DNA sequence: TGAGATTAAGTTAT
DNA sequence: TTTTTTTGATAACTTAATCTCA
C-alpha cells in the first residue's frame, strides 16, 4: 500500500508490496512519455492510472483483459459502468446472467468480484476515437501483462485479430483464452462459450473454484 | 472456445480423475489430450505420465491381525478370495495388480462387466479374482449404490457372487478369531477363500481384516492336477496329507520351494497358503525336470505335450467328431457363427490356439527358424539358431512340431475352401 | 488500358471488398483495374442443389474423381481397393463467407483461385479491352468478368519504374535512438521516377546546426529551404527543419512508388519517421484505394512465424507497412537473412561479403596506396561491381583487417583506380573490399558541426545507395517476377511463404489438369523412419586421387523412378513372424509382377513386426512425381541461363535460383513425409529412403576392387538391377576406349547419402580425370538404368577425413589439369562451422597445412611428430595468453534467438531476456547475435573448468573488455587442443600433454 | 573426489 | 464500429549440464 511519486501530472503511484518489482521501472518507462501523454485530454479520469496496482495480485487465478477503455467517458477500471448503456457490457451480462440464472439485476460490476480482476492493456483513451493512445502505453503494457502473467494460472482477452500476437508479447508459457468482442456483426459473442471453458480449467488446474454470480450488484 | 473443445477438455478431466485405472489405450488418449490442450493453450496444470502403477491401497486400510472394536452402522460381510486380482475400470480389459497386464478375457465376463457397467456411472471400477480358470464376484466399490444390488445385479446377468449378511451391533462390541470362524462358516462357500472385508455405510473407504498363524512344514513332492482341457494347476503334500494351496505358477517361480526341504507356509483354520517373498533360469528348469520332460509353462499354468489333430479342431471349433475334410467343411459351414469367426482369424493364430501353445515363446521359436513353404503350406523346417532352445520350454514346444505343421496344413486346406 | 503489364496485385480491406491489379502501359502511364472478390468453394452435383440460399455465382468443373488417400496396414494378401468416385463438380463464388459442410478442396487460397479459374498469371503483358472495363476515376477501372478480360496475352515489353531507396539517421546520446526524446538528423533518398531520372538529396535537420554554421553552408551551397513548397529535388543537400523534414519524408511516402526500399526500415526507419510525424505535428501519412473509397493510416504490423518441430514455439518475426495503394515497401534485411547464411547479418557483413575484388599494386607512398582492379587482376565484372559500388564509398578494407579511408577516386572504362591510406604493404596482389568502417556515430554527434554534418550525409547517401546495390546485386525483381509466375501469387508475398504454401498453386494446377481430388478422413499417427546411409571412412590421410560420383537429383529421381505417391499406393503388408512372412512372400512375388509394380521391404514400423513391405503402382504416373518433374525442368532451364553467363553478378543469381528449386524440389520430399501437410505419405517418404540406400549400396559394392587393365574394365559384382530382373548385359567386363598401357585398381572409401568416393593407385592428375571421366561415361550406360544418373564431381588431394561428415581437401574440378590451381574445400570441418571462433581456423588450417605436407615429405621414424606439434602448440598458447595482442573480435561466437525450448530455465533464454530488459536495442526472435567467455581479469589459469555458461556475455555492438574482465581463453585453448589432439596417431604422449596443460581426458574418436 | 552414461541444444552434410 | 488462408526429412559430430555408479 505504499507510494512512490514522479515529476508528471499523475505522479499517484500508490502500490502494493506484492508489485515491487515493476514500479522501478515503470518510473523510467513512464517519465520519457508522460510529457507527450499529458499534452492532450484523454478519457479516463487523469488520477486514474495507478489504481489497479495497488491491488494484491495474487488472489486472483483468472484475468479478463480489455484493450482500450470506453471511447466516451470512462471510470478508470475495466467493464464497469454505474450508467448501464452500453452494448459490449449488455452482451456480456446477457450470457454470463443466461448460464447463473439470475434474471433481476441492475449491471454487473465484474471488478468486485473475487478471484477475477479486469485489466486494461492501454491504460488510457481519448474522446470520440478508440486506440488512440497505443504508442504512449506499448511497453508499459507489456511489461505490465508480463507481470500479471507471472502471477495468475489462466488470461483471458477480448478480441481474436486485436490480441492475435500475444503469445510473441509475452515469454512465458501461461494459458491464454482470446474471445471475440461482443460488438461484431453477428454478434459473435453469443456462441462464444468461454466462461465454462476458464471455470473447468481452474478445475483441471487443482484450483478452488470461482463463484460467478457474486458480483451481481442489486 | 468451441464446445467440442470444452467436451475434450472435460473428458480430459475424468481420464485425469480414474488414473491408476487405465490400460494403454486410455494412457494414449490420455497423453494425446494433454498434448492438444498444451499446444492449444499454451500451458496445462498436468503432463505426461508413462509409468502408471496400479494402486489400490488409497481405497483400503491396513490389515488387522487383532481382534478389534466395532460399533458403527451395520455389517454388510464380504470374503476376499485367494487368487490373482483384476480391475475393469471402464470398458476395458482385466488390469494385474502392479504391472498393468491385459489379461484375455474368453467372452461371456467381458460382456457381463459390460453390462453391469452402464446401468449407472457411480461405480469406480469392477473387481475380479481369478482362481483355478475360474472367475469370482470381489468387492464392488461404488460412490452411488451399496455393493448389495451390484451383487445381485452381477448374480443375475450370469456370473456368481458370494453371500452376504447383514447384522446390526450396539456397542463396540469384539470381533475376534470366534466371530470369523461363525461367519465364515456361514458364508459356506467352499471355494478357498483367504481374507474378509466388510463394508462400512457411510464412509466411503472399505477396510480388510484377516487372521492368520506362522507355521513351519517339510516339502514332499510337486505334482500336476487337472483342471480343464490341457490346464494344469501345481500342488503340494505333506506327512499327513495336508494341501498347501498355489495361487499361481509365478508365485511358485518367486516362491523358490526346494524339493525335500523345509518351508514356511501360512496356516490357517481350514487350509493354509504358501507364503512369497523368500535364479529363476534355474527354477524354471529344475521344476520341469521334476514334473517331467513333457510338460510347459502356458503363462499362469501348466500344459502338457501330447497328440494334435482331428480331435483338437474339433474341440476348438466347438463342433463335433468326423473324418475327413468333407464333413469338417460341411459342419464348420452348416453354423454361420463358427464361419465368420474363422474367417476374421488368421491360420497361424487359430492353429496356436488350437495346440494351446504361449504367444511370446512360439512367437521367437518360429522367429528363430528357417521353413520351406510351398503351395502356402510347410513341408520342411530346420534349426537356424540353437541358443533359443536352452529355455525347456521352447525344447517341450519344438518336439512337437510336427503336429503343430500338420494342424496348420489342415485349417490351410480347409479355409483355401471357405473362402 | 489495351497494353498492359503487371506489377502488384492487392486486395481492398473495407466493408466492400475488392481485389485490385496495378499495371502500367508502354507509354509509362499506371492504370488500377478494379474486381470483386469472393469467397471460392468447390461442390459435388447432388450438394448443388440442395442448397437453400442459392449461390450467387456457380461455374461446372466437369466431372473430377475423388480419392480417399488414407493409408491401412494389411496382415495379409486380402487388400481392398482403393475408394475413388467420380462425380461432377460445381466451384460456386460467395460474396460472403458460407459454411458448406461436405465442401472439398478447402487448403487453397482465394486469390489462387482467382488466378488458376480466370486464366490469369500474376505476372504478364495483357490486352484489356474497354467492353468489360467502366470508368470509376481517372486511371481506375472496374472490371465485372476477369475472365474475358483478360483473354488476349502478349509477349513481354520493358516498362520504366519508379524506385524510392531511402535511409535516415538519427541523433543517439548514450544507449539507442528514442523517438520521444531523440531526433532525426539526416534523411538520404536515392529517388528514381518513371522518366529514369535518379536524383540523390539528403536532407538535414538544421535545428541541430548554428546559425553561423547555417549561413557557411548556405554560403558553401546548401539550399535553405522554410516550407513545403519550395524544395526541390534536383539539389543534392537541402537544410531545413525537422517539422518540414517529416512533411518531405510524408509526402514522398504518400505517392504511387513501384517500390520503397530499406534495409531494416520496416522496424526502424519507417515506424520512427511515423511516430516522429504524429507527435510533432499530429499527421498521418494517408494511403488510399485507387478509386478513393477507403484510406488507411500508415501503421506497422508484426507478423510471427512459429517453428514445427518438438513443440513449436515462436521462431522469427518480421515486420510489415499496411497499404492500399499498390506500393511495394521491402526490406532487405528479411530477404537476406531468410536466402542466406552467415556469420552475421549486419549491412558491414553482407557489404564485405558481396562487394570484394582484387587489386593489384601500383604505386607506394609514405603512408598513402594506390592500387587498381579490372578484368586481368580478378574475375570478369567484379572490378565493374567495385567501381559502382565506390562511387559513393568512403572506407576500404584491404586483407580483411586493414580499414582505410579514401584518399581519391577515378572510375575507368574497364575498372577502378583509388588511393588509400595505409602503410606500405610488401607485395603485389591484394583483396579490396567494401566493409567496415571506423567511424564512431556517438563521437561525432556529441561534437556535432557542419563538416560532420556533411561527413553524416555523405555516410547517409551511401547506405541509401548501398540499399540500391544490393537490391541489383542479388536480383531481387528477377526473383520476385519468378517467383510470382512459379508460384502463382502476388508479387508482394513471393518471399513471405515457405514450402507448405508455395507449392499450392502448382499443385491446384496439376490437380484440374489431371481433375482428381484428395481426401483424407482418418488420423496421421507418426513414426520414425530410418534415412540416408553414410559409410564409415577407412582412412585419415590417403596420400592418393580420390575419385568422387554424385547422384543427380537423388530423392526426386526415386520418387519418379517408384512412382511414389500417396494414391498410388497399393498397400502396406507387415508380418510377425517368418512363417506368415514367408507365405506373404511368395503370394506377393506372383500376385504383383515388377513391370507394373513395384515392392519396397522397409523397416518395420512397430517392435511386435519383424517385415514390412509397400507396394506402388507405376501403370498411371501420381501426382508427386509429376510436380517433381516440373520441378527439375525449371532448374535445369535455369542451370542452363546460369552457363550461359558472363559477369559475376547474373551467374550469383542464377546460382542462386537453381539453388532456391533444388530446395524447392527437396521441400516436396520433405513435405510428403510431413505429419501437418495435406500431401503426408509415411510409406512413400519410407520406400523413397530405401531406394536411395539400395542405389548408393549398389554404387558401393560395383565401384569397389573394380580393377582395369589393357582395353578392359573389370567391375567387382555384376551389372544386376537391384529390385528386379531387367533387359540389360549383367557383364562386369566392359570395353574401354582408354589406351592398352593404363593398370589401376579402385578401392571405396567413403559415402554419404549419394555420393561415392573412389581412390585410385595413381598420383598423376591428368590421368587420375581422364579415368574418372572414361568411367563416369561407363558407368551411367551400363551400369545405372531409367533415371537415375550420375556425375563426376571432382578429384581429391591431401584428404583428411575427420569423421564421417567432416573432411578437408584440394578440388580440382572436371575442368581441369595439373596446372590448375587447386580450391581448398572444408565439409563440416572446424572451419565453415560459425560458432567455434576466428582465432581457431587460423591455427587449424596452418597446423593441417604443415601436417599435410610433413606426411607427405615423409616421417614417423619415432614419436616425431607429436612432440614437435605440441611443442608448438605450447609455445602459441603461452604467447597468446602472455602477449594478449589478438583482439576481442578473433574470441566471437554467434547464436541465433529463439524461443523452442523445451524448459523456460534455459540459459539462453535468461541471457537474451536479461539482455533484453537492460538494454534499448532488442534481439528479435530470429536474430542471430554476438556473445562470448568473459571472466574476472585477476583469475589465473584454470586447471578444471567447472561453469561455462555463467561467463557468457553479449557483444552487442560496443562492448568494451574493461581492466578488471578479460577472454576466458580456457575454452577456446581446450577446444582447440582437443581438435588437435584427435588429428595425431600417437596417443600417450597426447594424454600427459592433455593432463599437464589443463588436467583431463582427452575424448578420441 | 573422480569415471561413465544419458539428455538437450546447436550446427552441417545429404 | 470488428473480423480466413502457417508449418520439408534424417544422419552424424561436439560441448555443457544432469544423473548414476565406484
Ligand atoms: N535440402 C536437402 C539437401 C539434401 N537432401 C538429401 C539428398 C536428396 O535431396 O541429397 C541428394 P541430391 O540428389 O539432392 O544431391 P545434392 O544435394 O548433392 O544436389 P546436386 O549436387 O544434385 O545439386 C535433402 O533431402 N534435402
Ligand atoms: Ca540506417
Ligand atoms: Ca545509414
Ligand atoms: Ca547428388
Amino acid at each position: 500500500m505504499n507510494s512512490v511519486t514522479i515529476s508528471h501530472a499523475p505522479y499517484t503511484i500508490t502500490y502494493h508490496d506484492d508489485w515491487e518489482p515493476v514500479m522501478s521501472q515503470l518510473v523510467e518507462f513512464y517519465n520519457e512519455v508522460a510529457s507527450w501523454l499529458l499534452r492532450d485530454e484523454t478519457s479516463p479520469i487523469p488520477d486514474k492510472f495507478f489504481i489497479q496496482l495497488k491491488q494484491p495480485l495474487r488472489n486472483k487465478r483468472v484475468c479478463v483483459c480489455g484493450i482500450d477503455p470506453y471511447p466516451k467517458d470512462g471510470t478508470g477500471v475495466p467493464f464497469e459502468s454505474p450508467n448501464f448503456t452500453k452494448k459490449s457490457i449488455k452482451e456480456i451480462a446477457s450470457s454470463i446472467s443466461r448460464l447463473t440464472g439470475v434474471i433481476d439485476y441492475k449491471g454487473y460490476n465484474l471488478n468486485i468480484i473475487d478471484g477475477v480482476i479486469p485489466w486494461n492493456y492501454y491504460l488510457s483513451c481519448k474522446l470520440g476515437e478508440t486506440k488512440s493512445h497505443a504508442i504512449y502505453w506499448d511497453k508499459i503494457s507489456k511489461l505490465l501483462l508480463q507481470h500479471i502473467t507471472k502471477h495468475v494460472s489462466v488470461l483471458y482477452c477480448l478480441g481474436k485479430t486485436d490480441f492475435s500476437n500475444i503469445r510473441a508479447k509475452l515469454e512465458s508459457p501461461v494459458t491464454t483464452i482470446v474471445g471475440y468482442h461482443p460488438a461484431a456483426r453477428d454478434h459473435q459473442f453469443e456462441k462464444d462459450r468461454s466462461f465454462e471453458i476458464i471455470n473447468v480449467l481452474l478445475e483441471l488446474d487443482n484450483k478452488t473454484p470461482i463463484n460467478w454470480a457474486q458480483g451481481f450488484i442489486y | 472456445t468451441s464446445s467440442a473443445d470444452l467436451t475434450n477438455l472435460k473428458e480430459l478431466l475424468s481420464l485425469y480423475k480414474s488414473l491408476r485405472f487405465s490400460d494403454s489405450v486410455a494412457i494414449e488418449k490420455y497423453n494425446s489430450l494433454v498434448e492438444w490442450g498444451t499446444s492449444t493453450y499454451w500451458k496445462i496444470g498436468v503432463q505426461k505420465v508413462t509409468n502408471v502403477e496400479t494402486s489400490i491401497s488409497d481405497y483400503y486400510d491396513e490389515v488387522k491381525n487383532k481382534p478389534f472394536n466395532i460399533d458403527p452402522g451395520y455389517y454388510i460381510f464380504l470374503p476376499v478370495y485367494f487368487g490373482s486380482v483384476f480391475i475393469y475400470s471402464k470398458g476395458k480389459n482385466m488390469v494385474e495388480l502392479g504391472s498393468g497386464n491385459s489379461f484375455q478375457i474368453p467372452d461371456e465376463i467381458r460382456s457381463a462387466c459390460n453390462k453391469v457397467l452402464d446401468s449407472d456411472n457411480g461405480i469406480d471400477f469392477l473387481r475380479f479374482v481369478l482362481l483355478n480358470n475360474r472367475w469370482i464376484m470381489e468387492d464392488a466399490i461404488s460412490k452411488y449404490q451399496s455393493p448389495v444390488n451390484i451383487f445381485k445385479l452381477a448374480s443375475e446377468y450370469g456370473l456368481n457372487i458370494p453371500n452376504y449378511l447383514e447384522i446390526e451391533i450396539e456397542e463396540d462390541t469384539l470381533f475376534d478369531d470366534e466371530l470369523y470362524s461363525i461367519m465364515e462358516r456361514s458364508f459356506d462357500d467352499t471355494f478357498p477363500k483367504i481374507s474378509i472385508s466388510y463394508i462400512k455405510l457411510g464412509e466411503l473407504k472399505r477396510q480388510v481384516v484377516d487372521f492368520f498363524k506362522f507355521s513351519f512344514m517339510y516339502i514332499e513332492s510337486i505334482k500336476v492336477d487337472r483342471i480343464g482341457d490341457n490346464i494344469f494347476i501345481p500342488s503340494v503334500i505333506t506327512k499327513s496329507g495336508k494341501k498347501i494351496l498355489v495361487k499361481d505358477v509365478d508365485h511358485l517361480i518367486r516362491s523358490k520351494v526346494r524339493e525335500h526341504t523345509f518351508v514356511k507356509v501360512k496356516k490357517k483354520n481350514t487350509f493354509s497358503i504358501l507364503y512369497d517373498y523368500d535364479t529363476r533360469g534355474e527354477v524354471i528348469k529344475r521344476i520341469i525336470d521334476t514334473i517331467g520332460r513333457d510338460y510347459y509353462v502356458n503363462g499362469k499354468y501348466f500344459s502338457k505335450v501330447g497328440i494334435a489333430g482331428l480331435k483338437q479342431l474339433t474341440n476348438k471349433l466347438d463342433i463335433n467328431e468326423c473324418a475327413t475334410v468333407d464333413e469338417l467343411v460341411d459342419e464348420i459351414n452348416k453354423s454361420g457363427t463358427v464361419k465368420r469367426k474363422i474367417k476374421n482369424q488368421s491360420v497361424f493364430d487359430l492353429s496356436r490356439e488350437c495346440l494351446g501353445y504361449p504367444e511370446a515363446d512360439f512367437i521367437t521359436l518360429v522367429n528363430n527358424m528357417r521353413f520351406k513353404i510351398e503351395n502356402c503350406k510347410v513341408v520342411n523346417f530346420n534349426i537356424e539358431n540353437t541358443n533359443c532352445l536352452n529355455n525347456p520350454s521352447i525344447e517341450t514346444i519344438y518336439g512337437n512340431f510336427n503336429q503343430f505343421v500338420s494342424i496348420f496344413n489342415t485349417v490351410t486346406d480347409v479355409k483355401k475352401r471357405l473362402f | 488500358g489495351m497494353d498492359v503489364r503487371c506489377i502488384n496485385w492487392f486486395e481492398s480491406h473495407g466493408e466492400n471488398r475488392f481485389l485490385y491489379l496495378k499495371s502500367r502501359c508502354r507509354n509509362g502511364e499506371t492504370v488500377f483495374i478494379r474486381f470483386p472478390h469472393y469467397f471460392y468453394y468447390v461442390v459435388t452435383d447432388e450438394i448443388y442443389q440442395s442448397l437453400s440460399p442459392p449461390p450467387f455465382n456457380a461455374r461446372p468443373m466437369g466431372k473430377m474423381r475423388t480419392i480417399d488417400i488414407d493409408e491401412t496396414i494389411s496382415y495379409n494378401l486380402d487388400i481392398k481397393d482403393r475408394k475413388c468416385s467420380v462425380a461432377d463438380m460445381w466451384l460456386i463464388e460467395e460474396p460472403k463467407k458460407r459454411s458448406i459442410q461436405n465442401a472439398t478442396m478447402d487448403e487453397f487460397f482465394n486469390i489462387s483461385w482467382f488466378y488458376i479459374s480466370n486464366g490469369i498469371s500474376p505476372d504478364g503483358c495483357y490486352s484489356l479491352d474497354e467492353q468489360y472495363l467502366t470508368k470509376i476515376n481517372n486511371g481506375c477501372y472496374h472490371c465485372d468478368d476477369p475472365r474475358n478480360c483478360f483473354a488476349k496475352e502478349i509477349p513481354r515489353f520493358d516498362i520504366p519504374r519508379s524506385y524510392l531507396f531511402l535511409d535516415i539517421e538519427c541523433h543517439f546520446d548514450k544507449k539507442f535512438p528514442s523517438v520521444f526524446i531523440n531526433p532525426i538528423s539526416h534523411t538520404s533518398y536515392c529517388y528514381i521516377d518513371l522518366s529514369g531520372k535518379r536524383l540523390l538529396f539528403t536532407l538535414i535537420n538544421e535545428e541541430m546546426l548554428t546559425e553561423q554554421e547555417i549561413q557557411e553552408a548556405v554560403d558553401r551551397g546548401c539550399l535553405r529551404i522554410q516550407s513545403l513548397m519550395e524544395m526541390d529535388y534536383e539539389r543534392e543537400l537541402v537544410l531545413c527543419s525537422e517539422i518540414v523534414l517529416l512533411r518531405i519524408a510524408k509526402q514522398l511516402l504518400e505517392l504511387t512508388f513501384d517500390y520503397v526500399v530499406t534495409f531494416n526500415g520496416h522496424n526502424f526507419d519507417l515506424r520512427y519517421i511515423t511516430n516522429r510525424l504524429e507527435l510533432l505535428t499530429g499527421e498521418k501519412i494517408i494511403f488510399r484505394s485507387p478509386d478513393k473509397k477507403e484510406a488507411v493510416h500508415l501503421c506497422i504490423y508484426e507478423r510471427n512465424q512459429s517453428s514445427h518441430k518438438g513443440v513449436c514455439g515462436m521462431a522469427n518475426t518480421t515486420f510489415h507497412v499496411n497499404n492500399n495503394n499498390g506500393t511495394i515497401f521491402f526490406d532487405l534485411y528479411s530477404f537476406i537473412q531468410k536466402s542466406e547464411k552467415l556469420d552475421s547479418y549486419k549491412l558491414d557483413s553482407i557489404s564485405k561479403n558481396a562487394f570484394s575484388c582484387m587489386g593489384k599494386v601500383l604505386n607506394r607512398g609514405v603512408r598513402e596506396m594506390t592500387f587498381i582492379g579490372d578484368d586481368t587482376t580478378d574475375a570478369k565484372g567484379k572490378a565493374d561491381t567495385f567501381a559502382k559500388v565506390l562511387t559513393t564509398g568512403n572506407y576500404v578494407t584491404v586483407d580483411e583487417d586493414i580499414i582505410c579511408k579514401v584518399i581519391r577516386k577515378d572510375i575507368l572504362e574497364n575498372g577502378f583506380k583509388v588511393v588509400l591510406s595505409c602503410p606500405t604493404l610488401p607485395n603485389d596482389i591484394y583483396k579490396l573490399s567494401f566493409g567496415k568502417d571506423d567511424i564512431d556515430l556517438a563521437q561525432m554527434y556529441k561534437d556535432y558541426n557542419l563538416n560532420i554534418a556533411l561527413d553524416m550525409a555523405r555516410y547517409c547517401i551511401h547506405d541509401a545507395c548501398l540499399c540500391q546495390y544490393l537490391w541489383e546485386y542479388y536480383g531481387v525483381e528477377t526473383k520476385t517476377d519468378a517467383g510470382a509466375a512459379t508460384y502463382v501469387l502476388p508479387q508482394s508475398m513471393v518471399f513471405e511463404y515457405r514450402a507448405s504454401t508455395i507449392i499450392k498453386g502448382p499443385l491446384l494446377k496439376l490437380l484440374l489438369e489431371t481433375k482428381t481430388i484428395l481426401v483424407r478422413s482418418e488420423t496421421k499417427q507418426k513414426f520414425p523412419y530410418e534415412g540416408g546411409k553414410v559409410f564409415a571412412p577407412k582412412q585419415k590421410m590417403f596420400s592418393n586421387n580420390v575419385l568422387i560420383f554424385d547422384y543427380n537429383s537423388l530423392y526426386p529421381n526415386v520418387c519418379i523412378f517408384g512412382n511414389l505417391s500417396p494414391e498410388t499406393l497399393v498397400g502396406v503388408v507387415v508380418s510377425t513372424n517368418r512363417l506368415e512372412e514367408e507365405i506373404n512372400n511368395q503370394l506377393l512375388l506372383q500376385k504383383y509382377p515388377p513391370p507394373r509394380y513395384i515392392t519396397v521391404h522397409c523397416e518395420p514400423r512397430l517392435p511386435n513386426l519383424i517385415s514390412e513391405i509397400a507396394i506402388f503402382d507405376r501403370s498411371i504416373e501420381g501426382t508427386i512425381p509429376r510436380l517433381l518433374r516440373t520441378f527439375l525442368a525449371e532448374r535445369a532451364r535455369y542451370k542452363k541461363m546460369l552457363k550461359q553467363a558472363t559477369s559475376s553478378t547474373e551467374k550469383a543469381i542464377y546460382d542462386s535460383m537453381q539453388y532456391t528449386y533444388k530446395i524447392v524440389a527437396n521441400s516436396v520430399y520433405g513435405l510428403m513425409g510431413f505429419r501437418n501437410s495435406a500431401l503426408y505419405s509415411y510409406a512413400s517418404a519410407k520406400s523413397c529412403t530405401s531406394i536411395g540406400r539400395r542405389m548408393i549400396l549398389y554404387l558401393e559394392s560395383v565401384l569397389n576392387g573394380a580393377e582395369l587393365s589393357n582395353g578392359m574394365l573389370r567391375f567387382a559384382n555384376t551389372l544386376s538391377n537391384p529390385f528386379y530382373m531387367d533387359d540389360r548385359d549383367i557383364n562386369p567386363i566392359v570395353k574401354t576406349s582408354l589406351p592398352i598401357d593404363y593398370r589401376f585398381r579402385f578401392r571405396s572409401v567413403y559415402g554419404d547419402t549419394d555420393s561415392v568416393f573412389t581412390e585410385i593407385d595413381s598420383q598423376d592428375v591428368d590421368k587420375s580425370i581422364e579415368i574418372a571421366k572414361e568411367l563416369e561415361r561407363l558407368i551411367n550406360s551400363r551400369v545405372l538404368f531409367n533415371n537415375f544418373k550420375i556425375e563426376f564431381e571432382a578429384v581429391y588431394k591431401n584428404l583428411i577425413m575427420q569423421s564421417k561428415k567432416k573432411y578437408t581437401t584440394m578440388k580440382y574440378s572436371a575442368s581441369s589439369n595439373s596446372k590448375s590451381v587447386p580450391e581448398r574445400i572444408n565439409k563440416g570441418t572446424s572451419e565453415t562451422r560459425r560458432d567455434v571462433s576466428k582465432f581457431h581456423k587460423n591455427m587449424i588450417k596452418t597446423y593441417k597445412t604443415r601436417l599435410s605436407e610433413m606426411l607427405s615429405e615423409g616421417r614417423m621414424n619415432s614419436n616425431q611428430v607429436c612432440i614437435d606439434i605440441l611443442r608448438s602448440l605450447e609455445t602459441d598458447l603461452r604467447s597468446e595468453f602472455d602477449s594478449r595482442s589478438s583482439p576481442l573480435e578473433l574470441f566471437m561466437l554467434s547464436r541465433m534467438h529463439h524461443s523452442n525450448y523445451k524448459s523456460a530455465d534455459n540459459p539462453n533464454m535468461y541471457l537474451v531476456t536479461e539482455y533484453n530488459k537492460n538494454n534499448p536495442e532488442t534481439i528479435e526472435l530470429g536474430e542471430r547475435y554476438y556473445f562470448a567467455y568473459i571472466c574476472p581479469a585477476n583469475v589465473p589459469w584454470t586447471k578444471k573448468l567447472v561453469n561455462i555458461k555463467t561467463y557468457e556475455t553479449i557483444i552487442d555492438r560496443s562492448f568494451k573488455l574493461g581492466s578488471n574482465q578479460r577472454i576466458f581463453y580456457e575454452v577456446y585453448f581446450k577446444r582447440l587442443t582437443s581438435e588437435i589432439v584427435n588429428l595425431l596417431d600417437n596417443k600417450v604422449l597426447c594424454i600427459s600433454f592433455f593432463q599437464r596443460m589443463f588436467g583431463s581426458r582427452p575424448t578420441f574418436y
